[PDB]
RNA sequence: CACGGCGCGUCGCGGCGCGCGCGAGCGAGCGCACGGGGUCGGCGGCGAUGUCGGCUACCCACCCGACCCGUCUUGAAACACGGACCAAGGAGUCUAACACGUGCGCGAGUCGGGGGCUCGCACGAAAGCCGCCGUGGCGCAAUGAAGGUGAAGGCCGGCGUCGCCGGCCGAGGUGGGAUCCCGAGGCCUUCCAGUCCGCCGAGGGCGCACCACCGGCCCGUCUCGCCCGCCGCGCCGG
RNA sequence: UAGUAGCUGGUUCCCUCCAAAGUUUCCCUCAGGAUAGCUGGCGCUCUCGCCCGCAGUUUUAUCCGGUAAAGCGAAU
RNA sequence: AGCCGGGCGUGGAAUGCGAGUGCCUAGUGGGCCACUUUUGGUAAGCAGAACUGGCGCUGCGGGAUGAACCGAACGCCGGGU
RNA sequence: CCCAUACCCGGCCGUCGCUGGCAGUCGGCAGAGCGAGAAAGAGAGUGGCGCGGACGCUACGCCGCGACGAGUAGGAGGGCCGCUGCGGUGAGCCUUGAAGCCUAGGGCGCGG
RNA sequence: AUCUAAUUAGUGACGCGCAUGAAUGGAUGAACGAGAUUCCCACUGUCCCUACCUACUAUCCAGCGAAACCACAGCCAAGG
RNA sequence: CCGUGGAGCAGAAGGGCAAAAGCUCGCUUGAUCUUGAUUUUCAGUACGAAUACAGACCGUGAAAGCGGGGCCUCACGAUC
RNA sequence: ACCCACUAAUAGGGAACGUGAGCUGGGUUUAGACCGUCGUGAGACAGGUUAGUUUUACCCUACUGAUGAUGUGUUGUUGC
């Protein structure tokens, strides 16, 4: 029942929410495991960059962010061809390549 | 902490601060927001007018990004650039005016609220207001639109 | 329970006095009310336009707005445990200047005048209205006639 | 038996700060002594305001301070505020002021020191002026907090411009029945 | 008789009142007490195996008082209900949301909660750091269903019967307002000239926060009416 | 599934201070709620050691009324 | 009618008393009794109202006994009335 | 003439108020006051032997005056009241005897 | 009307039937009924009006041994 | 000729009304468009009803004026 | 309530409308049935009819009886 004055609230606890609860007590262990895997892969690929393949310059696709510049999924075939890089050799020498991206500009 | 709570001081009083005539029963008035129009009508009308009913048009696939348009005011307009910029423009004698781009700092529309210091400015933005335009013109300066 | 009609129980309050029905005398219409006069409320049933509610009958308020035919007045009403100063619009028939204020105004003028006077004389004069003081000592002169006896009369039935 | 009421027998005002830090308590000791051994009431006011809570010591802005000290007659006097002096960015010219406050924002302090004024703390204020002559006692806007827009005469009631408690602002949240003549009634 | 010096005594009405000087407003001791709450600088007995002290607590006697608790109830000792007795257990907790009050840090900003860097690892699953990891949240702008719009102005010189450019000044006004400023006068002693410093104080200022009221500005809507702009002079825009 | 219960029963230490209501309005409302009222807590703005206000009171003025009484040789 | 400026304090009845203001808020929403006024009822320790005070929430002296009557309201004690 | 927890006088506890007082413990480097009907300076200046003196002040402390003290439902404050575990600390205690339990013993606190 | 000394009972008639009635069956009826009623004969302790006798208990003892229930408990009159 | 209302004013009752609020004629559609304020029940919330205004278009009258329904007190309805 | 008979008279009442751990259970008042009226129906009837489990005392007191206690030194007899 409403008290004197306050906000109308709609708590979404009308289901059996107590059976599906995600506690985060394994967060530090997860961070430690991810780190260990990261360094293990970095050691595995001996001289190669730890981050991975280089990626391209892209513009965010929205009025809210079109002023910013991201890191894209991969270089497209038009760019590879005009840069003189074969689409199959780029991946094995360290260039991320995707064929979906176009080039309007 | 349980040490400081009212329950500790309430031990020994049969009632537990809930009365003898009207007990502490489960849900005397109904659960949640029940009876908003029937037996809590007075409270709803007194403290949340306009709760019941419909108004306006429905827009199905709303995308906030289309309507994203942060605003800035003229009193804050000079804070976008460094102080050294403003003082250099102030004691400059060639009449050159510094360029302030609010889109670079993350603003899209310039609204004219505050007083503007008397020195020429080249304000470039995406949207302007009539009063902001007239303030800039009166102080001496230029308004530039960008897309 | 009772009825919530606007004129319930007013058969004597809104009625006209005995042998005083008919045309309203024009002097009531020909009085001037300005902003801020203290004024009395007395509902008159002869005219039904702008009749005040029965709970303001016999109440005294202050004029705050003057209009073509009516006057807006602020008057206090006791509602339960609180008093509200509420403003109502009454047509000019049901209204009458309060004479409780003019006495104080005349007293103000008069004691201000007697304060301005005797200021050069330097004498002392009383302005505050002191309460009725106890009677002072005096002499009661008998003129040679002795006071006559008073005795209770004997009981004897009339009816 | 005595015919009296004990409801308002006990007054509620603060006798000492609810805070537990030691610097404020030392200031309270000093100004307690000053107030009880000096006839000046400036010390009493300052000590009372030291006792007060955070929401009763609202911050004072640089623009407010310069505006209230630019008034005629109060030149070269020390502005005393028991709150926090925060910087105002929508003011370019700042004069030289002699400020005293419990704490000052870093940017505000930089601005005043660059302008040429000096910052004082209530201790040194005691040394400079024990009875506090040449002091302009200021305070921030107490009604500045947004909670005061929800107070007073209840909404949904005629001639009440009181902000309701709504979880989100929009066209679907408290706009239909009590807010329109088209749907029910308009208060 | 809570009268007591000498003067100059009009400081005066006829002397009394009542003023001006008299090393300049300094006589000292002892003592008694109906005097800002009790002292005695007064005494007397009984003390080693039968006596001294021990409020309370152990038992007993007497006088007065005294109905069994808890609970619902207008009303409980009730011919209302629960209770043979004892031990142990036994009931406003935790999460989320919101509101308000309080304490702390920073402050027009604030916050790493997610991730990453730190030789992973007793504590340590902690702690530190990131700053071109502040994405992002809340706040800094509101209003309108929406298209959308989006928060002062006040004075002089240039054509009052100014079109209209400059010179400026700058974010109202009234009332009440804690504090502060000023300050007519006023705060002592041989006199007299004459200061310094500090306190007092008529009136008068500047007026915080806050309240009330009057204006002003922004958005929607209504009424009235005229003017202005052009890349496209229009069912245009202001 | 520890189903719901506006309905019974119970609801665990001490001292100190303050201290009620069974009334208004709405509800398929009448063994219950919401809302005013009554309570407490937290404060804050001033005040005195010329003056401000306030009052379950009186006084002086000034209005308001149709009960007790009375009347039917006055209206009904 | 609103604005400005100026002059008037013997603070213009008695009595008493510091006042104003803002948040958050529990319990309550079965009542009962008495003088007086009063409706229904033959009447009732009945049913229903108005004012004030009580009981409920309250012990104490008295009415032998007693929720309400008369007196008087309460920290632990000594004396007096 | 008798007596209530009423009234008067006195003692003690507590609460509230005076938003009362005290940093002045200013000592042979000193001079012991700010109770006294009257808003304010024991004001500063310039000319005509014996080496001595109690307590205090955990200022969250100490001290002084007045008034007051009923209480269910309920609200608030203080508990050097109590139980269990954790971080500190007591150069803590303890087989020359800890915890627990029993007691016609001695005491403290209004009470826990 | 009969039954009895006496009959709210029973039986036989009367029918204006609060509200009888025809396979929601009406009327009758031999035989039958641990079915429901009234009267008569016989018989009797049902009664007037109680008494006596027998067996097993109850009673006391040896052995063995619970349960219900329990605020505290247990003499009355009146008052409130 | 007398006639203070002893009639009538739609309805219950009460109040009010005489060159009128009654009766008879003439002309009309203020029963129209619009923003606010206030009163009545009241929590001082709605609905309903009502009161003074203000801004346009009108009606009527020679005009002053009066009129945004019925002389007043009742004849009515949220969200979706 | 009425009647028959006797009698001296066949007066009226209370005690939780005395008295169910005293009886009985004929009546009311469960569940089975039948009829009449009512209801579309399940069903209803202060209408009629028929059949329908009546539990416990060993506690306290009261009461009826039975030992005994109490003082006179112990006992006994006779007594008031
Ligand atoms: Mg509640
Ligand atoms: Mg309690
Ligand atoms: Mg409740
Ligand atoms: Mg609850
Ligand atoms: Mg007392
Ligand atoms: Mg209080
Ligand atoms: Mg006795
Ligand atoms: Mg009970
Ligand atoms: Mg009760
Ligand atoms: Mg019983
Ligand atoms: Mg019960
Ligand atoms: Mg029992
Ligand atoms: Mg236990
Ligand atoms: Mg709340
Ligand atoms: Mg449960
Ligand atoms: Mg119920
Ligand atoms: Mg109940
Ligand atoms: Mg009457
Ligand atoms: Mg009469
Ligand atoms: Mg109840
Ligand atoms: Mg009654
Ligand atoms: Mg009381
Ligand atoms: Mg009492
Ligand atoms: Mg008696
Ligand atoms: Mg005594
Ligand atoms: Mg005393
Ligand atoms: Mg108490
Ligand atoms: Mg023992
Ligand atoms: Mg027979
Ligand atoms: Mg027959
Ligand atoms: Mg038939
Ligand atoms: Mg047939
Ligand atoms: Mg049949
Ligand atoms: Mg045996
Ligand atoms: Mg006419
Ligand atoms: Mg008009
Ligand atoms: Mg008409
Ligand atoms: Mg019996
Ligand atoms: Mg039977
Ligand atoms: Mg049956
Ligand atoms: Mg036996």
């Amino acid at each position: 029942a409403p008290s004197r004055n306050g906000m109308i609230l709609k708590p979404h606890f009308h289901k059996d929410w107590q059976r599906r609860v995600a506690t985060w007590f394994n967060q530090p262990a997860r961070k430690i495991r991810r780190r260990k895997a990261r360094q293990a892969r970095a050691r595995r690929i001996a001289p190669r960059p730890a981050a991975g393949p280089i990626r391209p310059i892209v513009r965010c696709p929205t009025v809210r962010y079109h002023t910013k510049v991201r890191a894209g999924r991969g270089f497209s075939l038009e760019e590879l061809r005009v840069a003189g890089i074969h689409k199959k050799v780029a991946r094995t020498i360290g260039i991320s390549v995707d064929p979906r991206r176009r080039n309007k500009s | 902490p349980s040490r400081l709570r009212k329950t500790r001081k309430l031990r020994g009083h049969v009632s537990h601060g809930h009365g003898r005539i009207g007990k502490h029963r489960k849900h005397p008035g109904g659960r949640g927001n029940a009876g908003g129009m029937h037996h809590h009508r007075i409270n709803f009308d007194k403290y949340h007018p306009g709760y019941f009913g419909k108004v306006g048009m429905r827009h199905y696939h709303l995308k906030r990004n289309q309507s994203f348009c942060p605003t800035v005011n003229l009193d804050k307009l000079w804070t976008l650039v460094s102080e050294q910029t403003r003082v250099n423009a102030a004691k400059n004698k060639t009449g050159a005016a510094p360029i302030i781009d609010v889109v670079r700092s993350g603003y899209y529309k310039v609204l004219g609220k505050g007083k503007l210091p008397k020195q020429p400015v080249i304000v470039k933005a995406k949207f302007f207001s009539r009063r902001a335009e007239e303030k800039i013109k009166g102080v001496g300066g230029a308004c530039v639109l960008v897309a | 329970t009772n009825t919530k009609g606007k004129r319930r129980g007013t058969r004597y309050m809104f009625s006209r006095p005995f042998r005083k029905h008919g045309v309203v005398p024009l002097a009531t219409y020909m009085r001037i009310y300005k902003k801020g006069d203290i004024v009395d409320i007395k509902g008159m049933g002869t005219v039904q336009k702008g009749m005040p509610h029965k709970c303001y009958h016999g109440k005294t308020g202050r004029v705050y707005n003057v209009t073509q035919h009516a006057v807006g007045i602020v008057v206090n009403k006791q509602v339960k445990g609180k008093i509200l100063a509420k403003r109502i619009n009454v047509r000019i028939e049901h209204i009458k200047h309060s004479k409780s204020r003019d006495s104080f105004l005349k007293r103000v003028k008069e004691n201000d005048q007697k304060k301005k006077e005797a200021k050069e004389k330097g004498t002392w004069v009383q302005l505050k209205r002191q309460p009725a003081p106890p009677r002072e000592a005096h002499f009661v002169r008998t003129n040679g006639k002795e006071p006559e006896l008073l005795e209770p009369i004997p009981y004897e039935f009339m009816a | 038996g005595v015919d009296i009421r004990h409801n308002k027998d006990r007054k509620v005002r603060r006798k000492e700060p609810k805070s537990q830090d030691i610097y404020l308590r030392l200031l309270v000791k000093l100004y307690r002594f000053l107030a009880r051994r000096t006839n000046s009431t400036f010390n009493q006011v300052v000590l009372k305001r030291l006792f007060m809570s955070r929401t009763n010591r609202p911050p004072l802005s640089l623009s407010r301070m310069i505006r209230k000290m630019k008034l005629p007659g109060r030149e070269n006097k020390t502005a005393v505020v028991v709150g926090t002096v925060t910087d105002d960015v929508r003011v370019q010219e700042v004069p030289k002021l002699k400020v005293c406050a419990l704490r000052v924002t870093s940017r505000a302090r930089s601005r005043i020191l660059k302008a040429g004024g000096k910052i004082l703390t209530f201790d040194q204020l005691a040394l400079d002026s024990p009875k506090g002559r040449g002091t302009v006692l200021l305070s921030g806007p107490r009604k500045g907090r947004e909670v005061y827009r929800h107070f007073g005469k209840a909404p949904g009631t005629p001639h009440s411009h009181t902000k309701p408690y709504v979880r989100s602002k929009g066209r679907k949240f408290e706009r239909a029945r009590g807010r329109r003549a088209s749907r029910g009634y308009k208060n």
